[PDB]
């Protein structure tokens, strides 16, 4: 069975805020599936979220990030005039630093050719080839990616701390997120679990589907 | 053919306490946060430095749907209908809404403070008999250079010509919202790192790092250099210039080194007059 | 029968919130079966299934009869307007303790008065030694808690809604929609079950008062509210470990950083040595943005994980480093907390060592020595904790050395005194603070600390650790060998 | 156009206790921080000098919103709605009474000493043999050239003809708040390196380096003569003026050095003349 594709990230700052968390921009400790897709879709210039639905993805955090705030000027829809005050409001936001992971993508679930993890493999082979807009990045817009790079299970020969799907875990992760309001968002329990191997365990597989 | 231009970019040596966040009562704290090796470093919003861009293509015609009125400082908006084909901040930074969006054609990180942060404040008790409330206030600043990190996929621009302005604007950096009154800290880079490339990947996003507290020498950083001794990388679309060729000149075995063969100019804007002709003709401008 | 509502802790898409909010489902109906153990008495003939993780629910009849019994009991005002919740037993809690619960319920859950009306303020002086501080708060008469159940089910049919409820803040802290253009869309969305958690979430979490050590708690009355919310890993456990918490004083409530209510919320738990101690929990720290902020903002969360290591380390600070000093003024009981217990707090949070700068905060910053007589209460705390740091060792044993220099010292001056006179130790060691706060540079401070170091005369302790006292002197700075010289000064007991 | 006007001043050698922190137990610290080499230096305030150039003006005649009443040791409005194009000190330095505000033409950063910090004090104790808790006193004291960087945007003034008056405040800038009863530091200038340009980059901030870490030499810092030579900056923007203009022309090579093209004159006020007269032609004044 075609050995799983592997990249390697790095990126200097990013912000994945949970959900309900609308009041302040707190996040989760971990790049959520959801997040990691979107991303992987950004990277192969897929504007259609549904092309690619069924890829299996699992995350091995190789260093674990500090939290810290940083306060922000957000802007926000709640005047019809622009230039009302009520528009700015000051509002505290968490971000990751220094954010080393490995990613793991299994498409072999995807039922369109070709998959996800083959349009990943070709855009690195040939970069010209690969038509696409933006710059990638991870979490917001500014969060820019510092290296991302085909990697095998070797590229640190360390120590992982992977994500394991937990129905007792602490992390509630989404894998497909609802941007309008919290219908279609589905959730998962996710778990750190500090294990020494090179392969993810199965649960780590997170496989993203459509809400319905 | 898809076009891109990151950047890793350095200021200069001085006083700054550019941000700032949410005060208590005394003190106006710089907001920090952690950075290599844990310690912790002042920060400069992203959103700070795009808002110094718009304000810098606002203030050299370059038409702005989103004007700044100085004597108000507020934000007017001139066309509710954004039109990136026209306005350069709806083409540059996009817009959002309730056609429906864009998204920007730059994005840049926060930028951070080279070496970590040291309790450090000013006192601010202001001049008069009467010593009423509102005195003594406390401004935490930093002596240190920020650098920050950018990138923009040229493609992306309405208008291929608009690559230009920001690379004057990012050059000629006017001003990052900051007590310009206590600490005039100017933002226009010392040393840079550019790469116009095809690839979406630049490995360039963090190379300078000194640490080595309260110091200026700001060495690049050796994973930098082993990134691009890889073989990984690539020289040749490699720009560096500024202050950090001297010491790449000074180095060892320089002459022989993968580096050597990287576009390495002191003066910055022979490295400008440079990449913009090679931009230029690989756009067809 | 078959469950219309079905719960269980181990369902994926639940949150924390979530989590907290069935505790609170779980107490509440533990606290009902209490006040009526019969079928017949629950309205809507309602039945509960309780186990260690799930909640199970069975009833009669239409829906909304039943959720409306259920949320009249749950939620309830008593004559003095404090909020009555069922979860906690509020028999052996006092009035200071219920209007304190209710000050800070109303403060975080109903900050907006669209969903609740206030009665008239009521005042009452309670009395503590000999003087009656007037209690002064806001009393309540109906808020959006008790009257949920119409929202809950279907207005036709009298049922649980089959589709998402568009839910608010007051259900959900945090929930607020960003763009108020957009409001009858971009709303957090939730199932009945879950709203009914989001519902009864705020009888677990506690709430503490925390001041700022900057301001003056003098000229500065205590108004931001933490909100401490549990991570949960058993229904029993948690009612357990809250029921316990209930039994302390509203003076400890009031601390000086988020760590330290947090750990104050873990301070009763029972410390068990073959089990693996391991709890978490949210801090929800809630402020005015500004002097004329009309409801609290949330400004801060933060995650803390206490090891069995930081606890008991927590309950060695508690015990060594002194209480809060419960001040009592015209209707003002201020409360004194000592900053070294929180500093000790937050770095054993950190997990980096208590001692990471604690003279720092001690004299350097605290001038007033506010903290610094806490230090003078607590200074033998201060040394067992540096003597638990090993690398202290070095330093202890110059402050051995020092000690043993000023016995010399102070025996020559006993020598050099007359018959009859008495000799000025005091006059002497406040004198050697002056010389010692004097030195201004490295140089100096050398000099005179190798020549009180020689008039002192035959040392055991240099003797013995020659080089290695030698070379602290060489390399440490000038600074740290004074303030820890200052220190031996201090500590000097014959 | 857009024209700005930034410039590094360094101040004479003499004992300055300027700035003092808030004092702990009985010694009066003046406040200090670390800068280059990560040795502690000590800083003087940029709202010290702000306020020296607000009484520069409030004494030369000029409107001046606020007046210093030097008897009484008090500060008065003249208006309580301020008009900064009426009032010097609204126009330049800016207001927030909390229109309502101004963003303010002139920027200016903190005066670090050249040299570092020894931690030299001085011991005051009142005469007499009645002696009480007052009686003795220590206050620190620097034997220091101070040097300060400013920034001020031609364009951003209300009227263009008031860069004219800061700059003679500058260069007669009165005393900068400190201990003049026992350390008298005048903050006269006496060398400067300005520079007068449209584009807004600016490679002059803090310009200048000791020879020495104890001494009164004050050379001229490697970077900023590297800059120049390597091609930015240019000569015909630059102005170099004051006791540092001896070292510049005793250095070897200097009639080939692109130093050399650039506007230096040994008297400061001549430089500053010619500067002005450079403005008046510039700003059509």
């Amino acid at each position: 069975m075609i050995a799983p594709l592997i990249l390697y990230l790095d990126v200097p700052f990013t912000t994945f805020r949970e959900s309900h968390a609308r009041e302040m921009g707190k996040t989760y400790p971990v790049p959520p599936p959801a997040t990691v897709y979107g991303m992987l879709l950004s990277l192969v210039g897929e504007t259609n979220v549904y092309r690619h639905c069924g890829v299996e993805l699992a995350i091995a955090m190789l260093s674990s990030p500090k939290k810290s705030r940083i306060l922000r000027q957000m802007r926000r829809f709640k005047n019809a005039d622009f230039s009302h005050p009520e528009n700015v409001i000051p509002c505290y936001q968490e971000i990751l630093s220094n954010l080393k992971c490995l990613i793991w993508v299994r498409s072999d679930e995807e039922k369109i050719q070709p998959s996800l993890r083959e349009r990943i493999q070709l855009a690195f082979d040939h970069p010209e080839l690969v038509r696409r807009f933006g710059c990638l990045f991870l979490g917001e817009s500014d969060q820019l990616i510092k290296t991302i790079k085909l990697a095998r299970e070797d590229y640190l020969e360390g120590v992982r701390q992977w994500a394991i799907r937990d129905n007792r875990g602490r992390l509630t992760l989404p894998y497909w997120v609802d941007h309008v309001g919290s219908r279609n968002t589905r959730f998962l329990r996710y778990r750190i679990e500090e294990m020494d191997r090179l392969s993810p365990p199965d649960l780590a597989w997170t496989m993203v589907q459509s809400p319905i | 053919p898809n076009y891109y231009l990151y950047g890793t970019v350095l200021t200069r040596y001085g006083l700054a306490s550019l941000n700032h966040d949410i005060r208590r009562g005394n003190k106006t704290i710089l907001q920090k946060g952690y950075w290599n090796n844990g310690k912790i470093h002042s920060f400069v919003g992203s959103s700070a430095i795009r808002w110094a861009l718009r304000f810098y293509l606002q203030k050299q015609g370059y038409l702005v749907n989103r004007v700044w009125d100085e004597e108000e400082h507020i934000n007017r908006l001139t066309s509710e209908d954004f039109d990136p084909e026209k306005f350069y901040d709806d083409d540059i930074f996009g817009f959002a809404l309730l056609p429906n969006q864009r998204m920007g054609a730059l994005g840049m990180n926060m930028a951070v403070s080279l070496t970590p942060y040291d309790g450090a404040v000013k006192l601010g008790a202001k001049s008069g008999r009467e010593k009423d409330s509102t005195s003594l206030h406390f401004t935490e600043y930093h002596a240190t250079r920020y650098q920050y990190y950018f990138g923009i996929d040229a493609t992306h621009l309405k208008d291929f010509s608009r690559i230009l302005p920001m690379i004057d604007g990012i050059m000629n950096l006017p001003k990052v919202g900051g007590s310009s009154n206590i600490f005039n800290y100017p933002f226009c880079p010392d040393s840079l790192v550019f790469q116009w490339t095809n690839h979406f990947a630049s490995y360039i996003s963090y190379c300078f790092e000194y640490c080595d507290p309260k110091s200026k020498e700001a060495k690049l950083s050796q994973e930098f250099i082993d990134e691009v001794e890889c073989g990984q990388i690539d020289p040749s679309k490699l720009w560096i210039g500024g202050t950090i060729v001297k010491d790449l000149q000074q180095l060892d075995n320089f002459e022989s080194s993968p580096l050597n063969k990287a576009h390495i100019y002191r003066n910055r804007n022979e490295m400008i007059e440079a990449l913009k002709t090679v931009i230029k003709r690989d756009l067809g401008l | 029968t078959q469950p219309k509502i079905s719960l269980s802790l181990h369902a994926a898409d639940t949150t924390i919130m979530h989590r907290v909010g069935m505790t609170g489902l779980y107490m509440t109906l533990k606290r009902l079966e209490k006040q009526y153990p019969l079928s017949r008495q629950r309205g809507g003939h309602i039945s509960w299934f309780l186990t260690a993780d799930t909640i199970e629910l069975f009833w009669e009849g239409s829906d909304f009869i039943a959720l409306s019994w259920l949320i009249n009991e749950s939620f309830q005002l008593d004559d003095t307007g404090l909020i009555h919740l069922v979860g906690l037993d509020n028999d052996r809690i006092d009035l200071r303790q219920k209007i304190h619960i209710h000050e800070g319920i109303c403060g975080v859950f109903l900050r907006l008065n669209k969903f609740y009306q206030a009665g008239e303020i009521i005042n009452t002086e309670l009395r503590f030694e000999e003087k009656q501080v007037e209690y002064q708060y806001k009393s309540l008469t109906w808020y959006a808690h008790q009257t949920f159940a119409e929202k809950l089910c279907e207005a036709d049919t009298q049922q649980l809604r089959h589709d998402y409820i568009q839910i608010t803040s007051w259900l959900y802290l945090g929930g607020i929609v960003r763009h108020a253009r957009t409001q009858n869309t971009t709303k957090l969305e939730e199932k009945p079950e879950y709203a009914l958690a989001l519902l009864f979430v705020p009888v677990v979490c506690h709430y503490c008062l925390l001041h700022i050590p900057s301001e003056d708690l003098k000229e500065r009355k205590p108004h931001r509210y933490l909100v401490v919310i549990p991570e949960i890993k058993d229904f029993e456990d948690a009612s357990q470990r809250r029921w316990r918490l209930q039994q302390l004083e509203t003076k400890q409530f009031h601390v000086s950083s988020l760590g330290e209510a947090g750990l104050l919320y873990y301070s009763l738990d029972d410390i068990q040595p073959e089990v693996a101690y391991y709890q978490a929990c949210q801090v929800w720290l809630y402020e005015k943005t500004n002097k004329a902020s009309r409801q609290r903002t949330l400004m801060s969360i933060e995650e803390i994980k206490i090891d069995k290591n930081i606890l008991i380390t927590y309950q060695q600070v508690q015990k060594y480093f002194k209480t809060n000093y419960q001040i009592i003024k015209y209707k003002q009981i201020f409360i004194k907390v000592n900053p070294i217990r929180s500093l000790i707090a937050d770095n054993l949070v950190k997990g980096i060592h208590w001692w990471s700068n604690f003279w720092e905060k001690l004299v350097i910053e605290d001038s007033k020595e506010y903290l610094f007589n806490q230090l003078f209460s607590n200074r033998e705390g201060f040394i067992i904790m540096a003597e638990n740091s090993e690398e202290d060792k070095q330093y202890l044993i110059f402050i051995k050395v020092f000690q043993q220099a000023m016995k010399g010292n102070f025996a020559k001056i006993y020598a050099k005194t007359e018959e009859g006179k008495d000799p000025p130790i005091k006059k002497k060691v406040e004198r050697l603070r002056a010389e010692l706060n004097y030195c201004y540079d490295e140089l100096s401070f050398k000099e005179y600390l190798s020549d009180f170091l020689v008039r002192g005369g035959l040392n055991k302790y240099f003797n013995e650790h020659q080089e290695e006292i030698a070379l602290l002197i060489k390399k440490s700075p000038w600074q740290e060998i004074r303030i820890w010289s200052l220190l031996a000064i201090a500590s000097y007991k014959p």
